[PDB]
């Protein structure tokens, strides 16, 4: 049953529509939905390939996750990011230095900050609860 | 600096 591989991993949960659906829902409840996005955001920014014709939509792709969960500190994401991870991040930004993995370090201290908390918590809720 | 430019970006990293 897909529930019960959900509750092995965080990422067999990610990759599943369902269990995607169903974890975004639970985060939006609680107010951090923003780590879930800000997630799949790096992976889809990762994929895109640094080649000339792609060079102008992934500058503004960088920019766009920069500005939505690492500019301001206030955010959750950028709140639940290191200092220097952050200061990385905008140095890419502001050179147009945009390797494919300028996100990986955010995205790994986001995924562990899901697995810190929220994973755990929803794997104890009621959404999830009452889906099984 | 857009939210459907965002929006794109997250689909494309969905599973299936």
């Amino acid at each position: 049953p897909p529930y019960l591989k959900w509750a092995e991993s965080l990422h067999s949960l990610l990759d599943d529509q369902d269990g995607i659906s169903l974890f975004r829902t639970f985060l939006k409840q609680e107010g951090c939905a923003d780590l879930l996005d800000f997630w799949f955001a790096c992976t889809g920014f990762r994929k895109l390939e640094p080649c000339d014709s792609n060079e102008e939509k992934r500058l503004k792709l960088a920019r766009a996750i920069y500005r939505k969960y690492i500019l301001d500190n206030n955010g959750i994401v950028s709140r639940q990011t290191k200092p220097a991870t952050k200061s990385f991040i905008k140095g890419c930004i502001m050179k147009q230095l945009i390797d494919p993995a300028m996100f990986d370090q955010a995205q790994t201290e986001i995924q562990a900050t899901m697995e810190e908390n929220t994973y755990p918590s929803f794997l104890k809720s009621d959404i999830y609860l009452e889906y099984t | 600096s857009e939210d459907d430019l965002l929006q794109e970006c997250i689909s494309s990293a969905m599973p299936k």
